[PDB]
C-alpha cells in the first residue's frame, strides 16, 4: 500500500538470521569431525600429492631429478 | 640522489589532487550540500583524467620502471623514497581513479544526510591507494597499505546499513592488520641483510634458498589474507556484504588487488627459488578455494553473499595465473584482476541499484523484476553474463590466458581450475533467473522504478570498459608485455 | 662565590617562585575584606608562568649549568642528556597546568595548594634528572612521592579520592622501603654510593664467578623500586586504582613527568653502572609482562580512565623493550618512545578533562559523539588509532622499534609477544572509535565545549600526531645526542 | 617554493581555526587570533629547521668522538 | 501533571516544532514533527517517530503512539506512517538547523546599539 | 594542421628522454650498492 | 669552603674574566639585558593582573607577578652578562671594552 520498502515476513528473516548465526549452532559431533576430517585434511593433501608427482612425472619425463618443494 | 622526472605529468601531483579537495572539503559548510558534491565529483574525475594522461605518455618497450621521482625524508639522505609505475602498475592506477568518482556517484541521492565525511573517506582512500600502487619501496607499500584501514574502518561502520557492519569493522580491521604486522615483519628481516627497503635494490640482491624460505611465508601471511586464500577468506563475505554500496565497490575493486598486486611486485622478483619452492603449495590452496567457495556461493541466499563469494574464486584463479611464471600466466593475472575490478563493481552497483529502493538482499523477496525494470534487467544480465566468463567479455581474456599459462606447467592445476567455468556458470545463472525471472510477488513487492539517468549512465563506462578489453586487448596487452617479461625472466639468465 | 650558583639558577628561582605564590595563596584565601577568594586559578596562571621562567632560564644557559662541576660533583651532575631530560619535563608540567583550569572555576576545587604541590614535585624531578648519587636520587625520589600521596588525596571528602591516596601511600612507601634496602646493600659491600665510584668498581667484573652477593641483591631490590615507579608487571598494581580514584589533573600529571624523571634515573644508574645482563633480563621479563598484562587487562575495561590506566602499561613494557637491548638505538628508541607517548597522553588527557566538564565515566558515554560534535570525535579517534600504532601517525614509531629490537637481537616470542598484543590493542583502542561513530544509542549525552587553553593545545598535539612521520628529524637527531651524552 | 614560512604559517592558521571548531565557534570567530597563530606558526617552523641544522652539527660532533673512544681500542 | 509524571516540557532531538504551536508540561519523544497551530497539553506525551498535522489539539495526559500520523480537534488516529516517511524526521530537523545557520552568521557577538544610547545620551547632556 | 601529426609531437614532447631514463637508474645502483655500507657501521657502533 | 668555577665545557670565546664579581656583572649589563629584564617583568606583571581579576586582587596579583617577574628577569639578566664575561655566550662588546681599559 505504503512504500516501495519490501513486507517483510517473519519466517523468511527468521530463516535469514539463523543462516547468518550458523557458527553458534557447531558441535563437535562424530559427522562434523568425518567431514572436517576428509574435506579438510585429506583431500587436500590428495590434491597436493597429485600437483607435486604431476612435476615429478615431469621430471623423469625430462631425465631429470625429481624437483624438491615446499 | 634526486631522480626528477622530466615528464610534466608526473606521480606527485596525481598524490596531491585528492589531497586538495579532501582539505577545501574540510572548511565547507554542511549546509553548502551542492558546493560539496560538485568539488568532491570535480576533484575526482580530474585525477581521473590525470591518470588517463599518464597511460598517453607511457612508453610500452622498456623493463624499467618509469615517470621515476624521488621523495627525500632527511637531509641525511640515508633514507630516500621513490615512486614510478611500470606496465603491471599503470592500469591499476587508472583503476583507482576510475571508481572513485563512481562511488561518489552511487551517494549522490544521499548527500544530503551523508555529509562532505563520506566524499572526504573516499578521496583521502583514493589519496592512499594510488600511493600504494606506486611506491618502489617496501617499507611505505606497507605505512600506505595500512593507513587505508582507517578510513575504510569508518567507511563500513558508519553508513552500512545494519549492526551486523559493526561485527564486519573490526574483522575486517584485525584480519588486515595481522596480515600486514607479519609483512611489516618480513620487511625489517630484509632491512637487516640489505640495510634498505627500495625495491630496485632488492631486486638485485641475491638471498640464500634459507632466508628465501622464511622471507616468502612472512610475506604469504600478509598477502594470503589480503587475496583472499583459504582459510583466512572468512573476513571477506562479512565486509563485503555489510558495507555501503560504494565501500564494496572500493573493498572488491581495489582492495582485493593489494594482495595479487603484493604477489607480482615482491615475492615472486625477489624470492624465486622459494617462489618456485612454494608452486604446488599456492596451487592446491588455490584450487582447494576455487571448487570449495564456488560451491558455497551455490547454496547463499543473500545477493551480496553470492557477489562476494564470486569473489574468492576469481582472486585464487588470478594467482595460479601468477604463480604459473610464464607471459600467458601473469598477463591473464593481470587482466582477471582488473576486469575482475570493473565486473564485481557492476554487480555490487546493481544489488545496490535494488537495495536502495526495497531495503533487503534476501533473493527470495524479488523475483520477475524483467517486467518491471527491463533496463536493469539487462544491464544486470550483461554483467552476469561477463561473471560466467562468457567469450567477448573482458573476463573471459584473463581467465583463457591464466588456463594457458597454468596448463603449460601442471595439467592437473589447469583441470581443477577449468570446473570454474562450471560452478560460476551456475551460481551466476541461477541467481539471475531467481532475481529477474519469474513472476512478481506482490505481497512482498508492488511498487517499482526502473533506472534513473544518473544509474544508467554510471553503468554505461562499465559496459565499454568490458566489451573493449573483451573484444580488443591488446591496447593492454601491448603496454604491459616488456614488464610481464622481465618480471618472469628475474632470477636466471638463460 | 656567587656564580658558582649558576649551576642551579633555574632550581633557585623556581623554589624561589613556589615559595612566593604560597605566601600570595596563603595571605589572600584568608581575606575577610576580599571574601576569601578562590586563588587557584589565579595561582594557576602565576605558577604557568614561573614554569615558563624555568624552563628560559635552563634552555639559555645550557654551558652554564655545567660551571663548577667539581664544587657541585657529589651533589649532582648536569649534562646533555639532562638538559633535554629538565627541558621535557618542564614542557609536560606546564602543559598539564594549562589543562587545569576549567576544573579549578567549574569543579570549583578552590584549593591553590595543589598548584603549590605540583610545583614542588616539578622540583623533585628536577633534582631526580640530575642525581648522581644514590642518596641525592632517594631523596628526590621521595619529595616528589610525598607530593603525589598528597595530591591523590585531594578531594578529601571523597571515598574514590581518599581510597586511592591510602593505596598509594602504602604501596609507595613499601616499594620506597625496598629500594631503600638495596642502596643500603650496595653501600656496605662497595663503600660507595656515587655513580661514578659504582661504575668504577662494578665494571670488568659483572658475574666473575666470586660476584658480590650484596652488589647483586642491593641492584636488585633496587630495580624492584624503579619498576614499582615505572609501574611494570608486576609491580604495577596500585596503578590503575590511583589513575582512577585520583582527580583527573592529578591522573594527568602522574601519567607523564614521573615516568621522564625515574627513566631518566634508570639510565643513569643501570647503563651508566655495571651489573648487566641480569638486570637486563629483568627488564625483559617484566617488558612481556607489562605488554600482555596491560592487553588483556584494557580489554576488560568498560570505563575510560582504567582504560587508559592499562594502556600506559602496556606502552611502557614496549619502552622498557629498548633497555632491554642494551644498544646506543635502543637508548633512542626508548627516548622515542617516551616523548610521543607523553604527547598522545597529553593529547588524550585533554580531551578526557574536557568531556569530564560532562561528568564522562564510561566509554559508552561517548556515544553519537560524532554527530554532537564531529571534530572532536575525529580528534579523539586520531589519538587512539597512533595508540594502536597505525601508521603514518606517531604512535607507529614504537610498533616499528619494538620488532626492529626483537627480528635483530633473536627474539621471535617477543616478536611473537608484540603482534598479539598489538592486535588486541587495536581492538579495544577502535572500540571507541565505534563508540562515537557506529552506534546509535536511545540515549545521548551532550557534552559542553572545552575551554580554549584545552583546544589550544589538542590542536597543537594533533597536528604532531598526525604530522611528525613528514619531519621526524629534530626528535632523531636530539635523541642520539642524549643517548651518546650518557657516556660521553 | 614551499618555503618553512609559509608552511609554520599554513600550521598556524590552522590552529585557530582548528582551536575554534573545536569550541563550537565559527572558524573565524576572533581573526586577529587567526593572524597572530600565522605570525607564531612561522616563527615557530623556521626556528625549527635552525634548531634542526644545529642539531646534526652537534651529533657530527659527537659521533666523530665516539668512533675516535672506538678506534682507540685496536692501538 | 495530571498524570503523576514529572511536569517538565521536554523536547527531545530532531524534534520540528511547527509555527503557532503551544506546549505545555509536554514530552516530544525523539525524532517527531509537530503541525503549525498546534497544542499540546499537561502531561501529553509524543512518541518517538510520529507526525501531528497542523491544527491539531492534544489534550491532557493524551498519548501520540510510536509510528503513527494524528491530527484534528481532538487529535484521532489518521494512518501509520511507513518507514520512508520516519526516516524523513531527522532529514527535516537537520534541513532546518541549515537554515538556521544563516540567520547565526548575520550576528556579530556585539551588537552596536550603545553607540546609539551614547550619543543619545550625549544630545541629552 | 592535420590533427594526428600535431598529436603525434604532442605525445612524443610528453614522454621521457629514454636515454636519461636508463642512465639516472644506472647511478640509484652504482651509488647504491656502495652506499650500503656506511649506515651499518653506526649499528655496531658499542654503547659502552 | 673550597671553590672551583671550572666548568665541564670550555669556554668558546675569550675569557674576559673567569670569575667575574657580583657587582662586576650588574655592572656590565648591557642594553639587550634590560630589554629582556623589562620584557619578562611586564609580562609577568600583565599576566598577575589578568588573573587577578576574578578573584577581586588584581592590584596583589601584579605586585606578586611583578616580584616573580623581576627575579626571574633579573637572574636572566645575570645569567647572560656573567656567561658573557665568561666566554660561554657571544661578548663581542665585553671583549672591545677588555681590549682597551
Ligand atoms: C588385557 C586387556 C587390555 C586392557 C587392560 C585394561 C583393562 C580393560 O580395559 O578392561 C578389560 C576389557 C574388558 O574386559 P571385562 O571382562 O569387561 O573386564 C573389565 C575389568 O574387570 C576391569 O573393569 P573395571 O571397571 O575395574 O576397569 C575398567 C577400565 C577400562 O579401561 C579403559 O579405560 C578402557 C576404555 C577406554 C576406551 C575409550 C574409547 C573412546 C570412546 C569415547 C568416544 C568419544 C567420541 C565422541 C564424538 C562425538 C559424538 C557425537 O578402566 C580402568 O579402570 C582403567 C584406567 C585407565 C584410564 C585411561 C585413561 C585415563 C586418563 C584420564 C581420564 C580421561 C581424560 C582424557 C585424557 C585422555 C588420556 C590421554 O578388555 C578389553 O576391552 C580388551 C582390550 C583390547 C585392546 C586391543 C589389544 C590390546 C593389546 C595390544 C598389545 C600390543 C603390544
Ligand atoms: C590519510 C591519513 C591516514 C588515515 C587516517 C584518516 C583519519 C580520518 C578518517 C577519515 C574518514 C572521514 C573523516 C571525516 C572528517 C572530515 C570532516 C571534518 O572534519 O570537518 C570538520 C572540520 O574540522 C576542522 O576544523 C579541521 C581543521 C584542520 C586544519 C588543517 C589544515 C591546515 C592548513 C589549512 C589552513 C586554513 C584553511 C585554508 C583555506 C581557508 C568540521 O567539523 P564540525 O565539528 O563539523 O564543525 C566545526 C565548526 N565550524 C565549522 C563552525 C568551525
Ligand atoms: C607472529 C610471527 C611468528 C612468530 C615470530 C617469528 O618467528 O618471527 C619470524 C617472522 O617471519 C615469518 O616467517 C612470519 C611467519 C608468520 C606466520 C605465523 C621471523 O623469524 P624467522 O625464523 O623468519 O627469521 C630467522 C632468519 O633465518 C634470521 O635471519
Ligand atoms: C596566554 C595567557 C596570557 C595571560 C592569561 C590571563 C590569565 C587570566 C585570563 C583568563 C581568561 C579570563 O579572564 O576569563 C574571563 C573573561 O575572559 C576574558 O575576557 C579574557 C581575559 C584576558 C585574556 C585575553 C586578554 C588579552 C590577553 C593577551 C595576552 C596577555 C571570564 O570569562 P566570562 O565569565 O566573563 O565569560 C563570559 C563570556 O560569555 C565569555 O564568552
Ligand atoms: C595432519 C594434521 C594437520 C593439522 C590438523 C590439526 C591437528 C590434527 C587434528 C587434531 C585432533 C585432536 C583430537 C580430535 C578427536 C578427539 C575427539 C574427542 C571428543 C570431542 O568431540 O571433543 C571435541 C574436541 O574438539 C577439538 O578439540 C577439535 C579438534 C581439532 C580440529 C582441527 C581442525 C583443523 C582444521 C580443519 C581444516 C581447515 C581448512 C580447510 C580448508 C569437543 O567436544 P564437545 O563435547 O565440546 O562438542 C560439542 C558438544 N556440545
Ligand atoms: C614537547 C613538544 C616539543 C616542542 C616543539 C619543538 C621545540 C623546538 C624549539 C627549539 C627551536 C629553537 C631552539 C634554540 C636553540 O637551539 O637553543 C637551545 C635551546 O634548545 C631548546 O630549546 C631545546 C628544546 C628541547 C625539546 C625537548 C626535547 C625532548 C627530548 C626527548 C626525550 C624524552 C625522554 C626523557 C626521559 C640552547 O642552545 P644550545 O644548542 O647551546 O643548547 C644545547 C647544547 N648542548
Ligand atoms: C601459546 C603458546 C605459547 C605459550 C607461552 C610460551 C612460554 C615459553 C616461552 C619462552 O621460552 O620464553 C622465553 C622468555 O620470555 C619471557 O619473557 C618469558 C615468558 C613470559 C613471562 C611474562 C608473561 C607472563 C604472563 C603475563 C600475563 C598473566 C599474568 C598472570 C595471570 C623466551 O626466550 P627469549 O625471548 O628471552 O629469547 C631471546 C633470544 N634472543
Ligand atoms: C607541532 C605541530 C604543529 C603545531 C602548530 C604550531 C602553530 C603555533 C600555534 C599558533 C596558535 C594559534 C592561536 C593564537 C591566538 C590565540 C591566543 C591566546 C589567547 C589567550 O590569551 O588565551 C588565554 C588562555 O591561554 C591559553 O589558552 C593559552 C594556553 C594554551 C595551552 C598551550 C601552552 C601550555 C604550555 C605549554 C604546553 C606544552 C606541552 C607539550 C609537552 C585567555 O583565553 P580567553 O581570553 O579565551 O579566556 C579563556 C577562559 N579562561
Ligand atoms: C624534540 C623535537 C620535537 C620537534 C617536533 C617536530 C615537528 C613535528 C612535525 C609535525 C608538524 C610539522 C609538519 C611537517 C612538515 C611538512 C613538510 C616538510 C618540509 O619539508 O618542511 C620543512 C620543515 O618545515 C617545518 O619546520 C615544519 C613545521 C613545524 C611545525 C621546510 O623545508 P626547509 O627546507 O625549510 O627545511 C629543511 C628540510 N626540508
Ligand atoms: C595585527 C593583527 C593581529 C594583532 C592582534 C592584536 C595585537 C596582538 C596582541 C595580542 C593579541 C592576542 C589575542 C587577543 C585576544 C585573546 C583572546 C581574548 C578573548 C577574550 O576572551 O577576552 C576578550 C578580550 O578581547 C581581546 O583580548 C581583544 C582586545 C582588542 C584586540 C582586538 C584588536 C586587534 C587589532 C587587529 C588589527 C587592527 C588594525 C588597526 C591597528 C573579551 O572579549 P570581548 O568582550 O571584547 O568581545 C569578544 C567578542 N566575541
Ligand atoms: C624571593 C626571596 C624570598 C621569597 C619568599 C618571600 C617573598 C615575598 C613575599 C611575597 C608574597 C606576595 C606579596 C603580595 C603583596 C601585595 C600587596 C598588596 O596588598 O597590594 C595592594 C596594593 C594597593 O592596591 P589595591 O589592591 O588596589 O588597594 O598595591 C597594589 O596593588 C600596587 C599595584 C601597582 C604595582 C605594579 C608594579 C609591580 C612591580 C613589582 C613589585
Amino acid at each position: 500500500g505504503g512504500g516501495m520498502e519490501t513486507n517483510k515476513n517473519k519466517f523468511i528473516e527468521d530463516w535469514g538470521s539463523a543462516r547468518e548465526n550458523l557458527e553458534h549452532n557447531f558441535r563437535w559431533t562424530r559427522r562434523n569431525f568425518a567431514l572436517i576430517g576428509i574435506f579438510g585434511i585429506a583431500l587436500p593433501i590428495i590434491v597436493y600429492k597429485g600437483i607435486v608427482k604431476d612435476f615429478h612425472m615431469q621430471d623423469e619425463d625430462a631425465g631429470r631429478p625429481h624437483r624438491k618443494f615446499l | 640522489l634526486e631522480h626528477f622526472c622530466e615528464c610534466y605529468f608526473n606521480l606527485s601531483g596525481l598524490i596531491l589532487c585528492p589531497v586538495l579537495g579532501s582539505i577545501i572539503l574540510l572548511f565547507i559548510p554542511n549546509s553548502r550540500i551542492r558546493l560539496i558534491r560538485l568539488i568532491g565529483l570535480c576533484a575526482s574525475l580530474i585525477t581521473f583524467l590525470y591518470s588517463l594522461v599518464l597511460w598517453i605518455q607511457f612508453d610500452s618497450s622498456t623493463a624499467k620502471f618509469q615517470f621515476v621521482e624521488s621523495l627525500r625524508w632527511l637531509p641525511y639522505e640515508n633514507i630516500n623514497f621513490y615512486l614510478g609505475i611500470d606496465g603491471i602498475s599503470l592500469f591499476f592506477v587508472i583503476l583507482t581513479t576510475f571508481l572513485i568518482p563512481i562511488c561518489i556517484l552511487v551517494g549522490w541521492s544521499g548527500m544530503r544526510s551523508y555529509g562532505k565525511e563520506y566524499i572526504i573517506a573516499f578521496l583521502i582512500c583514493e589519496f592512499l591507494m594510488i600511493a600504494v600502487f606506486c611506491m618502489l619501496d617496501l617499507l611505505l607499500f606497507y605505512v600506505f597499505f595500512e593507513s587505508v584501514l582507517i578510513p575504510m574502518f569508518i567507511i563500513i561502520g558508519v553508513w552500512g546499513s545494519r549492526q551486523r557492519k559493526i561485527k564486519a569493522a573490526y574483522q575486517f580491521f584485525l584480519y588486515t592488520l595481522l596480515g600486514s604486522l607479519f609483512m611489516l615483519l618480513a620487511i625489517l628481516l630484509i632491512l637487516f641483510q640489505t640495510g634498505t627497503t627500495d625495491l630496485q635494490i632488492l631486486l638485485t640482491t641475491e638471498f640464500s634458498e634459507r632466508r628465501q624460505i622464511f622471507l616468502w611465508i612472512a610475506f604469504f601471511a600478509s598477502f594470503a589474507v589480503k587475496v583472499p586464500m583459504v582459510p583466512v577468506h572468512i573476513w571477506l563475505p562479512e565486509a563485503h556484504v555489510e558495507a555501503p554500496t560504494a565501500g564494496s565497490v572500493i573493498l572488491a575493486g581495489i582492495l582485493l588487488k593489494f594482495g595479487t598486486y603484493g604477489f607480482l611486485r615482491f615475492s615472486i622478483p625477489m624470492f624465486p627459488e622459494a617462489t618456485l619452492c612454494f608452486t604446488p603449495f599456492i596451487y592446491t590452496l588455490s584450487a582447494i578455494a576455487i571448487i570449495y567457495t564456488s560451491l558455497t556461493t551455490l547454496r547463499q541466499i543473500d545477493l551480496k553473499k553470492i557477489i562476494a563469494y564470486s569473489s574468492v574464486a576469481h582472486m585464487n584463479l588470478v594467482t595460479i595465473g601468477m604463480f604459473s611464471l610464464n607471459i600467458q600466466g601473469i598477463g591473464g593475472s593481470i587482466l582477471l584482476m582488473l576486469s575482475h575490478g570493473l565486473v564485481s563493481s557492476a554487480l555490487f552497483l546493481c544489488v545496490g541499484v535494488l537495495y536502495d529502493r526495497h531495503k533487503t538482499r534476501l533473493v527470495r523477496y524479488y523475483g520477475g523484476l524483467v517486467s518491471t525494470m527491463p533496463n536493469f534487467s539487462t544491464i544486470f544480465f550483461f554483467f552476469t553474463l561477463a561473471n560466467m566468463s562468457l567469450p567477448g567479455t573482458s573476463s573471459f581474456i584473463g581467465e583463457f590466458l591464466i588456463l594457458v599459462g597454468a596448463f603449460q606447467r601442471n595439467s592437473l592445476v589447469a583441470t581443477l581450475a577449468a570446473l570454474g567455468m562450471i560452478l560460476g556458470a551456475a551460481y551466476s545463472l541461477w541467481l539471475y533467473n531467481r532475481v529477474v525471472s519469474g513472476n512478481l510477488k506482490p505481497d512482498f513487492l508492488h511498487k517499482f522504478s526502473d533506472l534513473n539517468g544518473r544509474e544508467v549512465f554510471i553503468f554505461i563506462p562499465f559496459l565499454v570498459g568490458l566489451v573493449w578489453m573483451g573484444v580488443y586487448p591488446k591496447v593492454f596487452l601491448d603496454c604491459m608485455h616488456t614488464s610481464v617479461s622481465n618480471l618472469v625472466q628475474h632470477g636466471k639468465f638463460h | 662565590m656567587f656564580n658558582l650558583f649558576l649551576a642551579v639558577f633555574p632550581e633557585i628561582f623556581i623554589i624561589n617562585a613556589t615559595f612566593i605564590l604560597l605566601i600570595h595563596g596563603v595571605v589572600f584565601s584568608t581575606s575577610k575584606k576580599y571574601d576569601y577568594p578562590p586563588l587557584a586559578s589565579n595561582v594557576g596562571w602565576l605558577g604557568l608562568l614561573s614554569v615558563l621562567i624555568t624552563l628560559l632560564l635552563l634552555a639559555a644557559g645550557a654551558p652554564l649549568l655545567t660551571i663548577a662541576h667539581l664544587f657541585w660533583n657529589n651533589l649532582f651532575r648536569r649534562d646533555n642528556f639532562t638538559y633535554f631530560c629538565q627541558i621535557f619535563l618542564l614542557l609536560s608540567t606546564a602543559g598539564t597546568i594549562s589543562m587545569c583550569f576549567d576544573f579549578f572555576d567549574q569543579e570549583r576545587f578552590d584549593a591553590f595548594e595543589f598548584i603549590v604541590l605540583i610545583l614542588l614535585s616539578t622540583c623533585g624531578m628536577l633534582f631526580m634528572i640530575s642525581a648522581y648519587d644514590l642518596i641525592a636520587m632517594y631523596l628526590a625520589i621521595e619529595l616528589q612521592s610525598l607530593c603525589f600521596y598528597v595530591i591523590a588525596a585531594s578531594k578529601r571528602k571523597s571515598e574514590f579520592s581518599t581510597e586511592a591516596g591510602l593505596k598509594y601511600l602504602i604501596l609507595g612507601a613499601f616499594s620506597s622501603g625496598i629500594l631503600l634496602f638495596g642502596c643500603s646493600m650496595i653501600y656496605g659491600s662497595t663503600g660507595a654510593t656515587h655513580f661514578d665510584q659504582l661504575a668504577k668498581i662494578l665494571t670488568g667484573y659483572e658475574i666473575t664467578g666470586a660476584r658480590s652477593s650484596g652488589i647483586f641483591m642491593g641492584i636488585l631490590f633496587i630495580a624492584v623500586g624503579f619498576l614499582f615507579k615505572i609501574t611494570a608487571v608486576p609491580f604495577h598494581m596500585w596503578a590503575p586504582d590511583i589513575y582512577e580514584g585520583s582527580p583527573t589533573p592529578v591522573t594527568a600529571f602522574l601519567s607523564i613527568a614521573p615516568k621522564i624523571s625515574i627513566f631518566a634515573n634508570i639510565l643513569r644508574v643501570f647503563i651508566y653502572g655495571s651489573y648487566g645482563a641480569t638486570l637486563q633480563q629483568i627488564f625483559f621479563f617484566c617488558s612481556i609482562a607489562s605488554m600482555i598484562l596491560g592487553a588483556l587487562a584494557a580489554m576488560a575495561q568498560t570505563k575510560v580512565k582504567r582504560l587508559l590506566a592499562y594502556s600506559s602499561i602496556g606502552h611502557v613494557g614496549y619502552i622498557c623493550i629498548g633497555f632491554s637491548c642494551g644498544t646506543i638505538e635502543g637508548i633512542q628508541s626508548l627516548l622515542i618512545g617516551i616523548f610521543i607517548y607523553a604527547l598522545m597522553t597529553m593529547d588524550a588527557f585533554a580531551i578526557v578533562l574536557a568531556l569530564r566538564q560532562t561528568r564522562v565515566k564510561y566509554i559508552a558515554d561517548l556515544g553519537a559523539l560524532a554527530k554532537t560534535n564531529p571534530i572532536l570525535a575525529i580528534t579523539f579517534s586520531i589519538t587512539m588509532f597512533s595508540y594502536a600504532g597505525i601508521p603514518p601517525l606517531a604512535g607507529f614509531c614504537s610498533k616499528f622499534y619494538l620488532f626492529f629490537a626483537a627480528l635483530g637481537c633473536g627474539a621471535y616470542f617477543l616478536a611473537l609477544v608484540g603482534v598479539v598484543t598489538s592486535v588486541i590493542g587495536c581492538f579495544y583502542y577502535i572500540r571507541l572509535v565505534k563508540r562515537m561513530f557506529f552506534d546509535t544509542p536511545r540515549t545521548w549525552i551532550l557534552y559542553e565545549p572545552m575551554d580554549r587553553n584545552k583546544s589550544l593545545l589538542l590542536a597543537m598535539t594533533s597536528f604532531f600526531i598526525t604530522l611528525f612521520l613528514l619531519y621526524p628529524s629534530p626528535l632523531f637527531s636530539v635523541t642520539h645526542q642524549m643517548a651518546l651524552s650518557l657516556y660521553l | 617554493p614551499i618555503s618553512a614560512t609559509m608552511v609554520g604559517a599554513l600550521l598556524g592558521l590552522g590552529t585557530q581555526m582548528y582551536s575554534n571548531a573545536l569550541r563550537k565557534l565559527p572558524y573565524m570567530r576572533h581573526p586577529w587570533e587567526h593572524v597572530v597563530g600565522m605570525g607564531l606558526g612561522a616563527v615557530f617552523a623556521n626556528q625549527l629547521v635552525k634548531w634542526d641544522v644545529k642539531l646534526k652539527e652537534d651529533l657530527d660532533v659527537m659521533l666523530a668522538k665516539a668512533r675516535a673512544a672506538n678506534e682507540r681500542r685496536y692501538f | 501533571s495530571p498524570t503523576g509524571l514529572p511536569a517538565q516540557t521536554l523536547i527531545d532531538r530532531y524534534v520540528t516544532v511547527g509555527a503557532y504551536s503551544l506546549l505545555r508540561s509536554c514530552t516530544i519523544e525523539p525524532e517527531c514533527i509537530i503541525g503549525q497551530h498546534s497544542i499540546l497539553m499537561e502531561g501529553s506525551l509524543v512518541e518517538t517517530r510520529s507526525i501531528l498535522e497542523a491544527g491539531s489539539v492534544l489534550p491532557p495526559g493524551r498519548r501520540i503512539p510510536s509510528g503513527e500520523l494524528w491530527g484534528g480537534n481532538p487529535a484521532r488516529f489518521i494512518r501509520t506512517l511507513t518507514n520512508e516517511e520516519t526516516l524523513e524526521i531527522p532529514k527535516l530537523a537537520v534541513a532546518i538547523n541549515h537554515l538556521s545557520g544563516d540567520y547565526f552568521s548575520e550576528f556579530l557577538p556585539y551588537s552596536t546599539i550603545y553607540l546609539e544610547v551614547e550619543k543619545f545620551k550625549k544630545s541629552l547632556g | 594542421g592535420f590533427i594526428m601529426e600535431f598529436a603525434e609531437n604532442l605525445v612524443l614532447r610528453l614522454m621521457e628522454n629514454p636515454e636519461e631514463r636508463d642512465r639516472k637508474a644506472r647511478e640509484h645502483i652504482y651509488e647504491m650498492h656502495e652506499r650500503c655500507k656506511k649506515i651499518k657501521e653506526m649499528w655496531a657502533l658499542p654503547i659502552r | 669552603m673550597n671553590t672551583d668555577i671550572t666548568a665541564l665545557e670550555k669556554a668558546q670565546y675569550p675569557v674576559v674574566d673567569r670569575n667575574p664579581a657580583f657587582t662586576k656583572v650588574v655592572g656590565n649589563f648591557s642594553t639587550l639585558d634590560y630589554l629582556r629584564f623589562s620584557t619578562i617583568t611586564g609580562i609577568s606583571v600583565t599576566v598577575g593582573y589578568l588573573s587577578g581579576i576574578k578573584p577581586g586582587i588584581k592590584g596583589p596579583s601584579m605586585v606578586t607577578g611583578g616580584l616573580i617577574g623581576l627575579m626571574g628577569g633579573f637572574m636572566y639578566a645575570y645569567q647572560n652578562s656573567a656567561g658573557r664575561l665568561m666566554g660561554f655566550f657571544p661578548n663581542d662588546g665585553e671583549v672591545a671594552s677588555y681590549q682597551k681599559r
